[PDB]
RNA sequence: UAAGCCCAAUUAGUGAUUGCCCAUUAUUCCUUUGGUAAGGGCGGAAACAAAUGGAGAAAGUGUAGCCCUUCCGAUGUAGAUGUGGCCUGGAGGUUAGGACGAAGCUUAUGGCGUGAGCCUAAGAUGGACCGGCCUCUAGUGCAGAUCUUGGUUGGCGUA
RNA sequence: UGCAAGGCCGGAAAGAAAAGAAUUAGAGGCACCAAGUGGGCCUUCUUCGGUAAGCGGAGCAGGCGAUGCGGAAUGAACCGC
RNA sequence: UGAAAUGAGCGGAGUAUUUGAGCUGCGCACGGCGCGCCGCACGCACUGGUUUCUUCUCCGUGAUGCUCCAUGUUGGCGAUGGAAAUGGGGUGCCCCCACCCGUCUUGAAACACGGACCAAGGAGUCAAACAGACGCGCAAGGGAGGAGAUAUGGUUGCCAGUACUUCUCUCGUACUGAAAGGGAGAUGCAAAAUGCAUCUGUGGUGUGCACACGUCAAAUCCGUUUGAUUUGCCCAACACC
């Protein structure tokens, strides 16, 4: 819970850290929904078939 | 060919100059410059040593013991005065060229001979003041010789 | 005025307080008095000669060293 | 709250200071402490642990024992190499039963007057500890040397005697008295002169 | 002016500073990296465990999961009236306190050793957020004997003097895959000592599965160790 | 009992959420001894001069679901003759 | 003079650790002794009673033995005690012993205010 | 010293190290070597065996000066003799002469190497001591 | 329309998975104390009078602990041990005090110590001896033994 | 030249692989010299005598005694600690 | 309250890199169906490609501080007084706690025993034998004791002390047997019912401090130090001969 602390022993912590607040943009995950379910969907029907 | 190591385990816990009171362990060696009971400041006991000391008016003596004398009591130790206004440094210099390890103490003990010196005159000056409105039945003179 | 006859309650926490030691090692203490005396008496004489001849050995080693 | 059964039997008995009363052994402690925590040599600090020791534990030691341990030193070392220092904390004594020793630079606490002038008369030299620490500040080329302690009366009067495999002395103050039973097979029983461990 | 000795001091002084700024920059740009790659497999594996459920599950096929191979224990009774045996394996698991928490394998002798002491214990399967809070906000190492708490990685570098530990993610990813430094890892480190579950325990005198807390839970201690951690 | 913490129950605070909104409030128990003793302002304002008194503290949490309080007093503890009486519960610090 | 500042003096405990039953009896003084009874309701702990010294009552190492002025007693009998505090005089001050006279007192007092070392039994006209 | 015994340490202890239960009493086991064969029995048996019984002759009138017999042995014989004289001796010259009488010995036993080679005169003698010490250089002479 | 019994929840088919209250327990913070304790510093860095930054720094078991940092333990009957731990009468040393008041005695009389206790203050008490430190020593510490001796004492202005 | 035994000289040593393939708040051993105890009692399970007993007698282990604290109004031993 | 602010947080720069989500290249893994075609949710390698959107990233201050203490703002109170504070002491009162001490006892608040008050007094001592731990002296030797001598054949006393001596006595250095009586080194050569020779020497073996040549692993401020370890000698010990 503390910055220096995470930042000293995660010295990649702030690339985690942007890579969750792009995953909890509105626009972002609203776009990812579609697509994973289509491109999910598509290759269930591929297989199928 | 008994060294201040050896005469130090001997008197550490019994010396005439060892004060116990109250579970407080002072000093009254004449050539401790803190009075505290430790090897450093037992300048009684060390081979060389040198203590600050107070001298008429503003003056400041220095008491030196540099070894050469240690078996001849009665020059054993040498005083130098230095003359009213003398910067405590100066003093801390004199006693840090026989004892390195006492240039701090020694500093701050030439200042504060410095500072009694001034409150005692002062002090004594604001005596003086009030016992001249003071009628005294008696006062007595030490007759000259 | 009967009492108690006899119990094993605290014994073997006591036992087990300052541990139930484990046994001498094979190496130590291996003493063979008792055993088949013709094989003792027979490896006497083996352990004779070993002395012998481990004091000449090390008579050897300390000639070797001072040839060297 | 924590589980900590048997946490005081883990613990031993460790004492960091001399009960001795002698000014001079203080002495030897005070060097030999700042010689332990401030070089990395090992013999240091095998020195101020046993200086610490009590005066049973550092059991005495003879001349002869000295001259034949350094013997077998002196095989097995090489011509250019000097003999190293006999170091013993504890009491050097003499022995009549060797005549001729050879010599020896041997540092102890005490010297006897015999050992000290037998040491000499060879052609050797009693060293001081505190010598020792000026010559050899890491204890190079020593030899550190104990006395024995089994041959000890309090050490052959230890243990029970009537119990078999046991050859302890006992306690007692005439020989002739206990010696009967329980000492001989006539005399009801004897103990045992053996047992299996 | 400064004395000899005190002049070769201060010389030897300065390179050890400058050399303790050089390996401060080493070690972060190790455990930067380092770091990088843990978390890429990471997510790729889960990925890849994904893909595979759906492709078994298109064609009817169902798919096994691999069998958990680490378990977080902690001790949720106190330290009265335990029998000789259970006190045993309660000290060799390290629980030695109340809310005392340690990683162990799930392997065969373990599981073993924890079927016996179940009604002292509520353990599960961690996940990669309890190891990592486990590590970052209740992770000590021993340290001449001592309880310290890791603060930074050259600690956990000097600790374990392993190239394949030098950092706290390093710690976090043996422990978490079951790797082949487990061991190393977690015996080095204290046992973690957590605070009670906010919210409270059911019934620590019940299994799980009977209304209580003292069973294994599977990943539900995940969310009973949050209130703790 | 632990008499370093006191309860303090609210008129038209019901609620846990409502006990809340007090956290970090100024508490009061005004009472009166028996000789005038000194005050804030004895000298600046000698009107205020009299036999009242106060005891201050803070609303630290809430207790319980109905909208109780947790009280510290200033260094002190509350006497428990002020069990039972009027408490005054002060609009500042303002978070608003 | 001024005494050194410390930290803030905590002292654990203000009342003092009294005999138990002493206030029922008027042989027993107030000065503590350990009950080695075996039903004794304070060796055993029980909620309501009187407490044991032990341990955990002791003093801050740092604020130990310093007095309500800020500083430490140190017992002086003549005026040539004043000198050994000349250097510390802002870490000890002076108490003359109950026993010393007025005569002497007045010696000490006087030679006290030169060398700016406390006493904490002068009288209390000087030093303002 | 009294101030360093264990009364001034259990002042205040009301038993002093002695018990509730069992309580220090006057005599709880005899007096003195009470019951050595009963009830005692163990502490007899297993630390001083041999204590009960008879063993051997009566010598009435017992007199240890007709019995005085003390011995040296030959790797101690340096002790009898002075310093400059042990280091001037040598096999087949001049040695020193050793009263064993006057030195308070009877018997010349013979263990070890003998370190000086010397002539002692002794009332006894082993048959070690009389062949290792000729064999070194030196002699026995028998005296009375 | 339980404040009873069985089951089940946690603000309720709303949108997720901690309602609340009580420990000498757990976590953490401050302080003490002891370690089978773990480490650093200790060759005074340099400079610096008063009138107008300071002080200390001991090679150390144990003290008012040589100083600082760090970790862990702390209850206990019978019992063991340790304590530069407290107290009393005498002795060998040393250093002090007293007719401007010694011992003793009194206390809403404060201070210091975790404690045994020490010290100060006041006496509208006393009237002549006695304190600290190191060592030595012993008829050396009381709450109770139907304890010994002396005095007092409710019952009681009662039978 | 085989077997047995005491050695000597070499070799190899995942220092113990992989198969779920241990863990340890794991310094092992060795002495010495001593104290209090040597009336116990209660419980979950096993268990003997007795109609039974707040009865007498045992086994493994915990507990009280020796210990309070928080809970079961109260309770040496229950529950939590 | 900045008396060393190690900060994604302070200070300097720069407007970018990278890390995730989209979308995709080849090969390999993976999945239908069979001995190579289809698929591939988008796993692994190229730390692949694009930059559509999502993020800030890059440097920096040793202690020439061994230790402790000492540096804000705004009001109220306090301008030398039978005063303002803070702590301590006293007495009462509220709300909670709270069985009578000592003692035997498995268990005492006990309807178990001793307990009206106070003062003074009151209980592990002295001697001897032995042992073990610790202190001290000397050491194959240690030590008396009794007694004498003279400083002292002197001094009220200090001085019943101190100083000095012992061909003795005692405990050890040797032990065994009921006794008569015997009485312990190593090595070499050899096998004599007392064998010869030499004597600078652990009786041998296994395990074992330090030390000495090395050799590894880790950390180094590059001087070293801290762990392990081969060999030699092994001290003290332990175990087999
Ligand atoms: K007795
Ligand atoms: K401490
Ligand atoms: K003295
Ligand atoms: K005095
Ligand atoms: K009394
Ligand atoms: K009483
Ligand atoms: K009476
Ligand atoms: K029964
Ligand atoms: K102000
Ligand atoms: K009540
Ligand atoms: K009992
Ligand atoms: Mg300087
Ligand atoms: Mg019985
Ligand atoms: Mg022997
Ligand atoms: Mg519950
Ligand atoms: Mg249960
Ligand atoms: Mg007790
Ligand atoms: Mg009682
Ligand atoms: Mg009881
Ligand atoms: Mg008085
Ligand atoms: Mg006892
Ligand atoms: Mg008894
Ligand atoms: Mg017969
Ligand atoms: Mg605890
Ligand atoms: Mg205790
Ligand atoms: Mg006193
Ligand atoms: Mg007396
Ligand atoms: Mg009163
Ligand atoms: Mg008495
Ligand atoms: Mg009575
Ligand atoms: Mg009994
Ligand atoms: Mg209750
Ligand atoms: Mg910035
Ligand atoms: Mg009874
Ligand atoms: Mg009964
Ligand atoms: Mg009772
Ligand atoms: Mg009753
Ligand atoms: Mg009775
Ligand atoms: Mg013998
Ligand atoms: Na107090
Ligand atoms: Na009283
Ligand atoms: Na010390
Ligand atoms: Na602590
Ligand atoms: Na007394
Ligand atoms: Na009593
Ligand atoms: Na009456
Ligand atoms: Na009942
Ligand atoms: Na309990
Ligand atoms: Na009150
Ligand atoms: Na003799």
């Amino acid at each position: 819970k503390n910055r220096r602390l995470r930042l000293r022993l995660n010295p990649y912590v702030k690339r985690e850290t942007a890579a969750a607040k792009g995953m909890r943009n509105v626009a972002n995950r609203d776009a990812r929904r579609k697509a994973k379910l289509a491109r999910v969907t598509k290759a269930k029907k591929a297989a199928t078939k | 060919s008994h060294s201040v190591d050896l005469q130090w385990v001997l008197v550490r816990q019994n010396s005439r100059f060892l004060q116990k009171r109250g579970g407080i362990r002072m000093s009254n060696d004449p050539f401790n410059n803190n009075g505290n009971w430790t090897k450093r400041h037992c300048g009684f006991l060390n081979e060389k040593a040198a203590v600050v000391k107070p001298a008429k008016g503003g003056a400041i003596c220095v008491t030196v013991k540099d070894g050469s004398s240690n078996n001849k009591p009665r020059q054993t130790y040498k005083k130098t005065v230095h003359a009213a206004g003398v910067r405590a440094s100066d003093v801390s210099r004199a006693v840090a060229a026989v004892r390195p390890d006492l240039a701090d103490v020694s500093f701050r003990r030439a200042r504060r001979m410095a500072c009694i010196a001034s409150r005692t005159a002062k002090v004594a000056a604001a005596r003086k003041a009030r016992s001249e409105k003071i009628k005294f039945s008696r006062k007595s003179a030490r007759a000259k010789r | 005025a009967k009492s108690k006859n006899h119990t094993n309650h605290n014994q073997s926490s006591k036992n087990h307080r300052n541990g139930i030691k484990g046994p001498v090692p094979l190496h130590l203490h291996n003493s063979k008095r008792g055993s088949w005396l013709p094989a003792l008496v027979n490896a006497r004489r083996v352990r004779k000669h070993n002395q012998k001849a481990a004091l000449k050995k090390r008579r050897e080693r300390i000639a070797a060293f001072a040839a060297k | 709250g924590v589980d900590l059964t048997g946490i005081s039997k883990k613990s031993r008995v460790i004492r960091h200071h001399t009960y001795s009363t002698n000014p001079y052994i203080k002495l030897l402690i005070k060097l030999y402490k700042f010689l332990a925590k401030r070089t990395s040599s090992g013999f240091n600090k095998v020195v101020y642990q046993r200086l610490i020791k009590s005066r049973s534990n550092r059991a005495p030691i003879s001349l002869s024992r000295i001259a034949v341990v350094m013997k077998r030193k002196a095989v097995f070392t090489a011509k250019s190499k000097a003999a190293p220092i006999a170091v013993v904390v504890g009491d050097v004594l003499d022995d009549v039963r060797m005549a001729r020793i050879p010599a020896m630079r041997v540092c102890a606490l005490r010297f006897s007057k015999s050992a000290r002038q037998s040491i000499v008369a060879a052609g050797g030299e009693c060293l001081t500890f505190d010598q020792l620490a000026m010559i050899a500040p890491t204890g190079k080329n020593t030899y550190l040397l104990r006395g024995r302690k089994s041959g000890r009366e309090s050490v052959r009067h230890f243990g029970a005697s009537g119990v078999p495999g046991s050859h302890s002395k006992p306690y007692a103050t005439n020989r002739g008295k206990e010696t009967k039973r329980g000492r001989r097979t006539g005399r009801s029983y004897k103990r045992k002169a053996f047992r299996h461990v | 002016k400064r004395a000899a000795f005190k002049q070769q001091q201060t010389e030897s002084f300065k390179k050890a500073v400058v050399a303790r700024k050089a390996a401060k920059a080493a070690l972060k740009k190790t455990a930067y990296l380092r770091a990088r790659k843990y978390s890429r497999e990471y997510r790729g594996a889960e990925k890849k465990l994904v893909t595979l459920r759906r492709q078994a599950a298109s064609h009817g096929n169902y798919y096994l999961e691999a069998k958990p191979k680490v378990a977080v224990v902690t001790r949720i009774r106190g330290i009265a009236k335990v029998n000789p045996k259970q006190r045993k394996i309660l000290q060799l698991l390290r629980l030695r306190q109340i809310f005392n928490t340690v990683f162990v394998k799930m392997n065969k002798p373990m599981e073993n050793m924890l079927r016996a002491v179940e009604p002292y214990i509520a353990y599960g399967y961690p996940s990669l957020a309890t190891v990592r809070a486990m590590v970052y906000k209740r992770g000590y190492l021993k340290i001449n004997g001592q309880r310290v708490k890791i603060t930074d990685n050259q600690m956990i570098k000097d600790k374990y003097n392993n190239v394949d530990i030098v950092c706290a993610e390093d710690m976090v990813n043996q422990i978490y895959t079951c790797g082949k430094h487990f061991r190393t890892v977690t015996h080095g480190m204290w046992p973690f000592k957590l605070a009670p579950p906010a919210g409270g325990m059911r019934q620590k005198r019940r299994h799980f599965v009977e209304g209580g807390d003292y069973g294994n839970r599977d990943t539900l201690i995940n969310r009973f160790l949050a209130r703790m951690i | 009992q632990t008499k370093q913490t006191a309860l303090v129950r609210v008129e038209n605070v019901n609620t846990r959420e409502d006990a809340t909104w007090y956290v970090g409030k100024r508490v009061c128990y005004v009472y009166h001894g028996k000789k005038v003793k000194r005050c804030v302002r004895w000298s600046k304002a000698p009107a205020r001069r009299s036999t009242t008194r106060a005891l201050w503290g803070r609303v630290t949490r809430p207790h319980g679901n109905a909208g109780m309080m947790r009280v510290k007093f200033n260094g002190a503890s509350v006497p428990a003759s002020a069990i039972g009486r009027r408490i005054r519960v002060y609009l500042y610090p303002s978070q608003i | 003079v001024k005494p050194t500042v410390s930290k803030a003096i905590v002292k654990k405990r203000t009342k003092r650790f009294t005999r138990h039953r002493y206030e029922l009896f008027p042989q027993l003084s107030s000065s503590w002794r350990k009950p080695r009874g075996e039903d004794s309701p304070v060796r055993r702990r029980y909620k309501g009673q009187k407490a044991m010294p032990n341990k955990g009552y002791g003093s801050d190492r740092a604020t130990k033995y310093i007095t309500p002025s800020g500083f430490r007693n140190f017992p002086i009998n003549n005026v040539e005690d004043l000198y050994m505090l000349v250097m510390q005089n802002r870490k000890y001050a002076g108490v003359i012993s109950h026993t010393v006279g007025a005569r002497k007192r007045k010696a000490i007092v006087r030679k006290a205010m030169e060398l700016d070392v406390r006493l904490a039994n002068g009288n209390a006209k000087l030093r303002k | 010293p009294t101030r360093f015994k264990k009364c001034r340490h259990q002042r205040g202890s009301t038993f002093c190290g002695y018990g509730r239960v069992g309580k220090h009493r006057k005599h709880e086991s005899g007096r003195g070597n009470a019951g050595g064969m009963h009830h005692h029995r163990i502490n007899f048996d297993k630390y001083h065996p041999g204590y009960f019984g008879k063993l051997g002759m009566d010598h009435y009138h017992r007199k240890k000066n007709p019995m005085w017999k003390p011995t040296i042995n030959l790797n101690n014989l340096s002790r009898l003799i002075a310093a400059e004289e042990a280091a001037k001796a040598a096999k087949g010259g001049t040695l020193p002469v050793v009263d064993l009488q006057s030195s308070g010995y009877a018997k010349l036993l013979g263990n070890g190497h003998i370190q000086v080679p010397c002539i002692v005169k002794a009332r006894y003698v082993s048959k070690l001591a009389d062949k290792k010490i000729r064999k070194a250089g030196g002699a026995v002479v028998l005296q009375a």
